[PDB]
């Protein structure tokens, strides 16, 4: 049973998800959906493809995609967290992501509530706390794609969507989402806009642009890509400096037994030791 | 022969590898050491010390005595000078150092020193510590190391202080001299660790000035190493007996009896590897420093979930920070294997001293019942299997094993035959795992034995998820399911408990009417406590469990029956492995030998506790001897 | 008189109202009322339900059936027809509903209806369900609602729309017809819920029409009612009795059985106090909302350390993350409560459901050895003075203080004597405080008792710290310090069980050769069956475990002495309650009722698993009645 | 024993520290220095003042602080952590301090490493992450004081600690500081700068400023204040809205027992529950 409350939004977000994945041709098999705690947490239990679902603890998803991808980089992880979830109890994980640059795209899903009080996006009065930027956190932290949607537009969502999983690195898409229990506009419509960084000596420029237009907010609230750049080695890139065949042969793929015999040699390890 | 010697010195000083260069060079003329290190929560300055323990045969456990203290400063004669028995070796410059210049020292260290030359009425300067041991048949030998660090310097034409580390091997030198072994170890051992020749030639005209100081007092011969030996410690092997088991990810956080272990597994991350057809293959182990301990034991959770065998490792702090992520894999039924370095407790509480004071807190991790099985090392080549055994447990049961290995074994050294390491084959068994017969795929069928059928993500759909949850691994509060569910994750633990035979999970050594109850790093002062009491004619028996969960409850009933004394020796206040016996048989230990200062027991406290306790009934014998 | 009502309906509805006012109506006329709500982890179109017991006698314990069902959709109806024993309130429009158009409903559910309903050749509509009902004696009462809320539309000029709710009090005011209640109480409960005179009119007439549309079966007359008489949650009381007892900080995360005591606090916060030379005075209670469950920990354990009273409140997987804050708490001798909503576990597990599989846990919380004192509450009055109890405790002991209240506590309300949280004095024992003589203060002298003297930040220099310290709280490695302070601090518990009486730990009713042995939410179910089995000359009696450390184990042993039946009757899978009483005696329970559902034990539940017991030596009786 | 190696650094910030506390004439009975663990965590053990010292668990400062500070309001609290403390595994409380704006100074020892492997700010090569502008997090989280000091400009170091302290919020110095085991210049000395907040109107102007000058880095590496703004509402400014006499009569200063008798009434709040 789909459970959450009609009017919620989680809706919209679900479906342009989805039609991500579809129009990718992205084995859906090899899709894994990594969400937290809360109504947004339930997110892959209600989808139509045969992609895989880790509902995880509370501020969690992060540090589990983390291991299912290196581990497995062959799939293609997906991370749904409520705004209470990432930004509240996950903070540190989602900013130590940014400076490991994974392959892997995270989708905030800003209600401004803990729908299943008051949460880390909501402005302060209206709350004793004040809110936060996701944007400039992500930008500060070192994401290499960030991104604002909006949960109504959502075949503009879709393709955001579509270019943070295309994205080779860590992407963050902070998506704007009402919640009915507890203006705005587009920089892919803006002539000057591009966020794109193409050469080293560029990417200071874009930055510093990215993380001035994420401030923005006097109801002229912008929506798309803020910055992007792909001349970042992602964490997988650095491992295989230090693991030369690991894309050929990472860890999920490799046969450490035959007949139930250990197939991995210490020889040279234990030699190291003797007398 | 059973010789113990230890040298001492600030930290930073790189007095430990003068340490292991001594220990190097006496292993190379046929002799088993034990070797451990004891260091302050300190980078430099503190004192550090470092017991070797030397014998023809092979050596289980440390002294409470030294034979031979080498030394090269004042703080280490006051250290150490009441545990010293045959020989000082020191430097005469600090004869008239009093107590209270020592500033590196602690203030309750320093009052120690006082009482104990005060008990005799002597004062507080090295000259008067030179009499205490004179008073007990001490030989001191005194060195002007000024002089002879002089003597290099003139001959490699450099300025003294190139040359002052240097110190440290005129103290080898010349302990090593006492022993009666031949130049030639000492030399090779040196020229093996440094790289730079330029270091290798004045530390090795520093050793032979210590060496031709002395007159050979030991006459110690030589030995054949029959089969090939080994010197390892507990961090490696740990890493070692994983990486034979088949580990490929490991995600951890710094803590200092556990960062070796990982720091080791990266620096040798890519293996070979024998693959189908008998192709050699190189597979690379990732290893990730995580921001904290939740993210460690979460990666390495959802590593596990693709089919991957990962393993985290940590210490009592962080461990209390994995106790969430280890109920979520409990819930969800995800091999995992957490190492558990345990050290002195609580809160922050000693980092570099040893506790097996958080062994019902792993037995009780986080909320909920679902299995923890449970496994403590005794010693060093236990841990080397029991790290294989736990990746094991981790697949045949699907859930997570904790590991406890004491940091006393990992940062004592030994010496042992390679063959206990080697021998026997390395099993790997990956328990209930299918092939998915079509696209979606039911990870959580619940089955008599609790077990589930288990697939990788990637080969099909499947659902984990922290809430409890139907076959299909989707959220479900049916009272029904929930009760079918929940009692299929605990029953494997009843299937653990079935399968596994009890001698597998103790070490039964003796047959007597005293019983010396323990687990983990007691062992080994045990056995050898054993032998020395059997020679003044007390049997006993040593019973150590190794497997605390699933308990090994009959086999302890049919063993502890009618004995008159069960003795538990344990590092903690509550005697932790006595309170599980009692729990699970309702048998009680009768006396207890009990130390919770940080420092290993020694053989020699052993054998002292249980006289006091033949001898008077005292019923807890606190120990505390080491610095 | 004892009378079962539930209501049911969508998350969402204000069904949960609809119950509140019920019970407030038949209470206004005398009658006790115990009641409970059951929730799905869902904020709307869930099932809900609502269990009130009525009795002109108080009230302990839900029972496993219902003389009354009230519904107004099909779900409750089919999630509630195998418990109905007298009465169906229910609406014609879904007779030729099947079950598996009910959307909402868990598949696992619909499988079990049908099963039912085939089980005596039945189909799977609510017709079906009503002639289930007629074979069982039990008389069904239809009501066409749309026509009804139609009739009330009409007389207020509105679209059904607005009015749709009212179906509630049509099922609340034919429910409370059947009882023979005059018409005024129910009048008087619906214009004091609602603020609005609109919605009071309407809702009134809804009642009404129910009211009238029934006859008087019951037949239940008016009690005068002596003496004042409450009716409270758990939550609340928790915080009335941390409040009373000097609580001035509490941090807290939200998570669904604590969030509401911190609400409660908040809304509260300026609290009257009658202060020195009998002055009024305001003083405020800090709430703070935590952005995980390390900071509050962390947070309150600080704020102790001025003196404030401080305490958080949690469940399971938020326990899970404060284990290393305790675990400092524990080391610096910290003075907090945690108050532990014990819900379903493992993991996020059944968050609105209820548990008891966390207690072993709880005693052994963190890494280290240091007292943990943990108390479990039975009932609600229990909450109110074992929340006072809980603060004294920690500030006497100055060390962690575990409250444990199940979640089926904190979620049910029951009616009662004000008398019993008022009629004792609100004592506060501050424990070891004393007026620094100096600027510099040792926060940690060595007494024999193991409870330092204690002073406040700001009244004079002093330290703390997670690793090992000597008295005046510096880093100290030194091993007799360690093993004095180490000792000292696991002392206190030790004076704690010298101290506190063990009778005040431990519950006993009755005298009988068959114990029932357990601790918490089974008290009330437990000691109805009691009379009720008497009644069939049954003799037993209840022991119930109030602290679990210092643990009552001489009074234990005294009493479960030649006991040939111990009975443990807990809501979890282990009998953990009988597996601490087994470490601390050797004593072993002889049987068990055993509940892992998350719902709460009834009093049929106990009764028929005591006689399976007697009448077949059935060792574990798992219990699984409640949607 | 003052047991860091010589060389370190640490000994210039204990030095200014010191200095801070003594020519701010507040009483040091008053002063509880809370710190991280690391050598960085050993510190307030080694003054020569009648401070209190609280040594915590690592990355946990910044919430024993909290609980201290909202207790007792008179008492003033410093938090000094290492860089692996704070910004590692302390991430999220940094972050969460930043939007109550409480009324404390905090003091981050960049030594770059794991001193008691690579730490948050250490640049990657030279280590598999990145590093993380802590300036640039800060200010994003909402710190109403930001700065970065250096530790062998003592004289200056001890002059921001003091503005730091008086700051009325919440207040990060950033502190340069290198570990000898494991050019510069000052915005005093800028005619442009005034990064004080003085009406409302100019607080995004000097936001979006302080947030460019802290990424600036190549060999102009600024010290000093980069951001000031006192009209933000402190968490305890907050806390006197719901609670009108919370600084007369703060949680600390309440009489709670007379002869062992509670003084609390809760007559009107069992009174609320009769029937
Ligand atoms: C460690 C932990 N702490 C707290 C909770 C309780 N909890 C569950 S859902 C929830 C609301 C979460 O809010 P958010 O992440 O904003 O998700 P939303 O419901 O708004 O999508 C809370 C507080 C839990 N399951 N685990
Ligand atoms: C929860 C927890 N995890 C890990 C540790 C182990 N630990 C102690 S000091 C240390 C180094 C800390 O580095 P940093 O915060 O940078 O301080 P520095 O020594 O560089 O001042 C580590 C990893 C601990 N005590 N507690
Ligand atoms: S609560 Fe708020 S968020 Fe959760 S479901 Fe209902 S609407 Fe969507
Ligand atoms: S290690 Fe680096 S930081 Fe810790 S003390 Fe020695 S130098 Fe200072
Ligand atoms: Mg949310
Ligand atoms: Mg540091």
């Amino acid at each position: 049973f789909v459970d959450w409350c009609p009017g919620c939004g989680d809706f919209g977000i679900l479906r342009a998800e989805e039609m991500a994945i579809r129009e990718l041709g992205i084995n859906p098999k090899s899709v894994v959906i990594v969400s937290g705690i809360g109504c947004s947490g339930k997110i892959p239990h209600f989808m139509n493809l045969p992609i895989s679902g880790v509902h995880t603890l509370h501020g969690r998803s992060i540090a589990f995609a983390t291991g299912i991808k290196l581990s497995n980089p062959s799939l293609e992880v997906i991370v749904n967290v409520g705004d209470g979830d990432g930004l509240g109890i996950g903070m540190g994980h989602f900013v130590h992501l940014g400076r490991r640059n994974i392959d892997i795209a995270v989708l905030v899903h800003n209600n401004g509530v803990y729908g299943l009080q008051a949460s880390p996006t909501l402005h302060r009065g209206e709350n004793i706390m004040d809110a936060v930027n996701p944007l400039a956190v992500a930008l500060a932290a070192g994401y290499t794609f960030v991104a604002r949607g909006y949960a109504y537009d959502v075949m503009h969502l879709k393709e955001l969507i579509k270019k943070a999983i295309l994205h080779k690195g860590s992407a963050l898409v902070d998506i704007l989402q009402p919640c009915p229990t507890y203006r705005v506009y587009k920089l892919d419509n803006v002539p000057g806009w591009d966020p794109v960084v193409r050469k080293e000596e560029e990417a200071q420029k874009k930055f510093e642009q990215a993380i001035m237009k994420s401030y923005e907010w006097g109801e002229k609230i912008p929506i798309g890509i803020f910055y992007q750049n792909e001349l970042v080695p992602t964490f997988e890139d650095r491992l295989t400096s230090n693991i030369p065949n690991y894309r050929e042969y990472y860890p999920a793929k490799q046969q450490i037994e035959i007949n139930g015999i250990s197939t991995t040699k210490i020889d040279e390890l234990i030699k190291a030791k003797r007398i | 022969t059973r010789i113990v010697w230890m040298i001492g010195g600030a930290q930073g000083l790189g007095v430990d590898t003068s340490a292991n260069i001594f220990g190097n060079a006496v292993a190379k003329a046929g002799y088993y050491l034990f070797g451990n290190r004891e260091y302050y929560s300190n980078i430099k300055g503190r004192h550090s010390y470092f017991e070797v323990v030397i014998s023809e045969k092979p050596i289980r456990s440390l002294s409470s005595y030294v034979n031979i203290l080498a030394s090269f400063d004042a703080e280490t004669v006051f250290q150490h000078f009441t545990e010293t028995k045959e020989y000082l070796i020191y430097n005469v410059e600090y004869e008239n150092t009093t107590v209270d210049l020592v500033k590196s020292m602690e203030p309750e260290m320093a009052e120690q020193v006082k009482e104990a030359l005060s008990k005799e009425r002597l004062g507080f300067t090295i000259k008067d510590v030179l009499e205490y041991l004179k008073r007990r048949g001490v030989k001191v030998i005194g060195f002007n190391y000024t002089e002879l660090i002089k003597k290099i310097a003139d001959t490699f034409k450099v300025p003294m202080s190139v040359v002052e580390r240097a110190k440290n091997m005129i103290a080898v030198g010349a302990s090593y001299g006492l022993l009666g072994l031949k130049f030639d170890y000492l030399k090779d051992a040196i020229s093996s660790t440094f790289k730079n020749e330029l270091f290798i030639k004045f530390n090795t005209m520093a050793a032979e000035l210590g060496y031709n100081s002395v007159p050979n007092v030991y006459k110690l011969q030589e030995y054949k190493i029959e089969k090939q030996r080994i010197q390892v410690d507990g961090n490696t092997i740990s890493a070692m007996g994983k990486l034979a088991g088949g580990l490929r990810f490991q995600s951890y956080y710094p803590i200092t009896p556990a960062s070796d272990e990982s720091v080791y597994i990266e620096a040798n991350q890519n293996l070979d590897m024998i693959v189908e057809g008998n192709e050699l293959r190189k597979g690379g182990v990732v290893v990730v420093q995580a921001e904290d301990e939740l993210a460690a034991i979460n990666m390495a959770v959802g590593a596990a979930l693709t089919g991957v065998r990962s393993a985290t490792a940590t210490s009592g702090p962080g461990f209390s920070l994995m106790s969430e992520g280890i109920s979520w894999a409990g819930m969800n039924e995800v091999p995992v294997v957490i190492t558990y370095y345990m050290r002195g407790a609580p809160a922050t509480g000693l980092p570099t001293r040893s506790g097996q004071a958080d062994l019902k807190f792993a037995l009780n991790v986080g909320h909920g019942e679902f299995p923890r099985i449970v496994i403590a090392s005794g010693d060093h080549v236990e841990i080397f299997w029991d790290a294989i055994w736990a990746l094991n447990l981790a697949e045949k049961y699907q859930t997570p094993v904790i590991h406890i290995i004491e940091k006393t074994l990992a940062n004592a050294y030994s010496v042992f035959e390679e063959e206990l390491i080697t021998n026997r084959p390395y099993v790997i068994e990956r328990g209930k795992i299918v092939k998915p017969t079509s696209d979606y795929f039911n990870r959580f069928e619940v089955t008599e034995d609790g077990i589930s059928p288990r697939v990788f993500l990637g080969q099909a759909s499947i659902f984990y998820t922290g809430d409890e949850h139907n076959e299909e691994g989707h959220i479900t509060e049916n009272s029904i399911n929930r009760m079918k569910m929940y009692e299929k994750r605990n029953k494997k633990l009843e299937t653990a408990d079935k399968e596994i035979p009890e001698e597998q999970r103790v070490n039964i050594v003796g047959d007597a009417d005293i019983v010396l109850l323990t687990w983990g790093s007691p062992k080994g002062a045990i056995l050898d406590a054993m032998e020395e009491l059997s020679k003044d004619g007390i049997k006993t028996m040593m019973v150590q469990v190794k497997m605390f969960n699933p308990y090994p409850k009959n086999l302890m009933k049919k063993i502890l029956s009618g004995k008159s004394k069960i003795i538990a020796v344990e590092n903690n206040y509550n005697a932790q492995g006595a309170e599980v016996l009692a729990e699970k048989t309702g048998i009680f230990a009768t006396n207890y030998i009990l130390k919770w200062t940080g420092r290993p027991i020694t053989r020699e406290e052993v054998i002292e506790g249980i006289k006091k306790i033949l001898e008077r009934d005292e019923k807890r014998v606190v120990l505390y001897g080491g610095a």
